[PDB]
């Protein structure tokens, strides 16, 4: 809506409750520059040269994260506890590079229309499931105001080799799986 | 049963910081219903859930509001951006593949403004090109994928032409029968 | 409104453990902690918001927490307490990002080395000089508080059972009995300056009250002497016509 | 070089 | 850090006050100044932000010199009751003030019509000492050197009845052998 060169998200932050979920971002054009570990307290940039060079205390995501536990709580008396409606997640599966057998690549399940900010993004390998070498971005968040998430396997192409990216969501009946072969 | 609040900040920047844009956002349950834009001036109801609060928070935060145009977005964006994202230079990979249709497979490049183009010997072809969306990896990593459909002879050469910021030379790779 | 802080004044000897209680103004989230002292004036200590702890860095790095229990007090608990911990304890909230901090009156803490040197003030009250008062036509009344140790006083003149303000002159600080020992007794004064008229009539009653904190119930006293407990002393004079 | 959150301002409920 | 100068400021009634102050950390964008009186909470003043360089309000200038790292307050045409502990303050963010060692600005009475004179006050009959007040000078006043001799520093009082305000010291002793003749200046 707004046409501009470059745009920056600063001080991105969400809260859910029951549960104490809660999530803190920067993003620099629909890219996360970094999120805060709230268990940990510690600020984990995307890319680690960029925290090299940019400082960004974590105690800014803590306060935004404690101001947004106040504003969710005025905010859900006021609209007469007005729950959150459960929206279907989409998934998409595309591989980062080229597939080569015998190099190492990248799955790259892409998730969409994901509110509220609650998922479980597994893989499956030979229909079962993946433990290592799997890593996903925070949930990032849509003009909309849903959020949209992406999971990252590392895996080695081969013949003897089927995946599966398994999306579970309160807004699902069934968990959907996308499949992906070589 | 679970309930959601959401905060935005947002500034938008055009022509380096001669433009800047501050649009922070308040949201319950992918409902914004308190808004304040730089544009505007002040703090504004988005939705009904926004008027017992959008004169508070002027009355309250406006003034140190505004100020934050300043104080983050241009000190932000000058001080941090320019030196880590908006440096950022990520040369693209290309190869191309057989499905028929010819795929040029443009991977793993940054920022987004990319020119790929099809030829065939010699000729640019552009009737039967087909490309996808700007693919977004989420890894601060573009790709796109360029399809032309063809029918393969035995002396056609098929060619990738790819022009980035990142490359003082535009990328070629051929394809032979 | 007013940041109410508990207790505004606390001795206690080496290896106690010290609580001190704030109370945020009604509605602010943002509290923050300060040490006030002379030579650094403010220094940080803690802050939250919304009884989230987010910055420590001023915090030292042991015997030292912060905790807010609900969100309308919040604590500082100070562990076996030393001598070095004596400062005034500043607490501050606030409602707006980058605004207004609301600073409380603070907790004056003094932990000293034995308290068994710890001794309430003698307080007396000396009538105005006739020399002064033929040659101004006014009467300048002076209170000593002597022998006092520590120098944990608050000096008030009462006219008629009524605290009065205008006239008083109390010293910024009090001074040394002994200046070469570092546990000395303290020595604090006062004037009141009345018209010669006032001073004259026999009915008006002048009382010099210093309240002393000192040793609380919940204190072992050993020595023989009259245990040292925050009391108020006081000396009263009535008008002379001579 | 720090970059600063845009700070989220308390509803007055 | 930030480093506030002068410590102490003694400044003359109707003259101006100026406090400076400079800051290492470069993301700084908001200076609060805070007035203490004696025993009273700290109270804003006045404060500026980043984007702005000078800011008056009723008598108080604050100036920020954001490539040099400096603010300053200046108080034009100090009064009486300006005389407390200012402390200013640097805030990248709301999560943490950094705040100034202060600065105890003493602004000294403009005594109208001087009458140096030193008093002996009656003793007491609860107390072996002699009282003697050295009152009514100006603004240039001298305080003690004796062991058992006692001499308070000058204090300045406002009856606020009349129009008249003016300086006292006192100076007492347990000792047979004090006179109030020059306890107030040997
Ligand atoms: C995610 O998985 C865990 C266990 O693996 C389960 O307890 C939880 O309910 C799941 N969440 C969703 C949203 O399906
Ligand atoms: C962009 O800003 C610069 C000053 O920073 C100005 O000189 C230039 O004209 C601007 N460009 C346009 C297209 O207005
Ligand atoms: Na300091």
């Amino acid at each position: 809506d707004i046409e501009a060169d470059h745009v920056g998200f600063y001080g991105t932050t969400v809260y859910q409750s029951p549960g104490d979920i809660g999530q803190y971002t920067h993003e620099f054009d629909g890219d996360e520059l970094f999120y805060v570990d709230l268990d940990k307290k510690k600020t984990v940039w995307r890319l680690p040269e960029f925290g090299q060079l940019i400082l960004f205390e974590p105690q800014g995501g803590l306060q935004n994260i404690a101001a947004e536990k106040h504003n969710l709580g005025c905010l859900t008396k006021r609209s007469n506890f007005t729950p959150a409606t459960n929206e279907a997640p989409q998934a998409t599966v595309f591989p980062k590079s080229p597939v080569l057998l015998g190099q190492p690549n990248t799955l790259i399940c892409f998730v969409d229309n994901i509110f509220p900010p609650v998922i479980n993004i597994t893989w499956l390998r030979n229909s079962k499931s993946v433990t290592d070498g799997v890593y996903e971005t925070s949930f990032l968040v849509n003009r909309d105001h849903s959020f949209h998430k992406l999971s990252y396997l590392t895996f080695i192409p081969s013949d003897d080799d089927i995946y599966d990216c398994k999306v579970e969501h309160w807004g699902l009946e069934e968990p959907v799986l996308k499949h992906w072969e070589p | 049963r679970h309930f959601v609040h959401q905060f935005k900040g947002e500034c938008y920047f055009t022509n380096g910081t001669q433009r800047i844009r501050l649009v922070t956002r308040y949201i319950y349950n992918r409902e914004e219903y308190l808004r304040f834009d730089s544009d505007v001036g002040e703090y504004r109801a988005v939705t009904e859930l926004g008027r017992h609060s959008a004169e508070y928070y002027n009355k309250q935060y406006l003034e140190r509001t505004r100020a934050e145009l300043d104080t983050a977005c241009r000190h932000n964006y000058e001080e941090t951006e320019v030196p880590t994202s908006l440096r950022r230079l990520e040369q693209p990979n290309v190869a191309i593949s057989l499905s028929n249709t010819l795929v040029c497979s443009v991977t793993d490049f940054y920022p987004a403004k990319i020119k790929v183009r099809w030829f065939r010997n010699g000729q640019e072809e552009t009737v039967g090109v087909s490309s996808t969306q700007l693919i977004r990896n989420g890894d601060w990593t573009f790709q796109v994928l360029v399809m032309l459909e063809m029918t393969p002879h035995q002396g056609e050469v098929y060619t990738c032409h790819v022009e980035h910021p990142s490359l003082k030379s535009p990328i070629t790779v051929e394809w032979r029968a | 409104m007013g940041v109410i802080q508990t207790p505004r004044h606390k001795v206690t000897g080496k290896g106690q453990e010290a609580t001190l209680w704030c109370e945020p103004i009604s509605g602010h989230s943002a509290v923050f902690w300060y040490r006030q002292t002379i030579v650094q004036g403010l220094e940080f200590l803690t802050y939250f918001r919304n009884q989230a702890p987010i910055d420590d860095s001023g915090m030292p790095k042991e015997r030292f927490s912060a905790q807010m229990p609900n969100q309308s007090h919040s604590t500082l608990k100070i562990q076996s307490t030393q001598p070095q911990d004596s400062a005034v304890y500043l607490c501050a909230s606030s409602r707006q990002g980058q605004n207004t901090l609301y600073f409380g009156a603070g907790t004056r803490l003094s932990v000293l080395e034995d308290l068994k040197n710890v001794f309430p003030p003698e307080v007396a009250v000396f009538e105005p000089s006739e020399a002064e008062i033929s040659h101004t036509q006014k009467a300048t009344l002076v209170c000593l508080a002597t022998g006092f140790y520590p120098d944990h006083v608050e000096l008030s003149w009462w006219v008629n059972g009524k605290e009065v303000h205008s006239g008083v002159c109390t010293d910024p600080q009090p001074l040394k009995e002994q200046p070469a020992l570092n546990d000395s007794r303290y020595a604090l004064s006062s004037r009141l300056r009345v018209s010669a008229t006032f001073w004259q009539n026999p009915r008006n009653h002048f009382r010099c009250q210093v309240q002393f904190y000192g040793l609380s119930e919940n204190d072992e006293w050993t020595q023989d002497r009259a245990k040292p407990v925050t009391q108020i002393v006081s000396a009263e004079a009535w008008g002379r016509a001579d | 070089l720090q970059t600063l959150a845009l700070e989220v301002e308390d509803d007055p409920c | 850090q930030v480093e506030q100068l002068p410590s102490i400021l003694r400044v003359q009634e109707g003259s101006s006050a100026s406090i400076n102050c400079s800051y290492e950390d470069s993301a700084s964008n908001y200076f609060p100044w805070y007035k203490q009186e004696p025993g009273e909470n700290p109270k804003l003043i006045i404060d500026i932000r980043s984007n702005m360089e000078r800011k008056q309000t009723q008598g108080l200038i604050v100036l920020l010199d954001k490539k040099a790292k400096r603010f300053s307050l200046h108080i034009t045409d100090t009064q009486p009751g300006d005389s407390a502990m200012y402390f200013c303050a640097a805030s990248v963010r709301n999560y943490k003030y950094v705040f100034g060692a202060g600065t105890r600005l003493k602004v000294i009475a403009d005594i109208q019509n001087p009458d140096p004179a030193v008093y002996q006050l009656r003793d007491s009959k609860s107390s072996d000492k002699s009282v003697c007040l050295f009152t009514d000078f100006d603004s240039q006043t001298n305080v003690s050197k004796d062991s058992d001799v006692y001499i308070t520093d000058k204090c300045v009082l406002d009856m606020r009845s009349m129009d008249f305000k003016s300086n006292s010291a006192v100076a007492w002793s347990n000792k047979s052998d004090f006179a109030c003749a020059n306890a107030f200046n040997n």
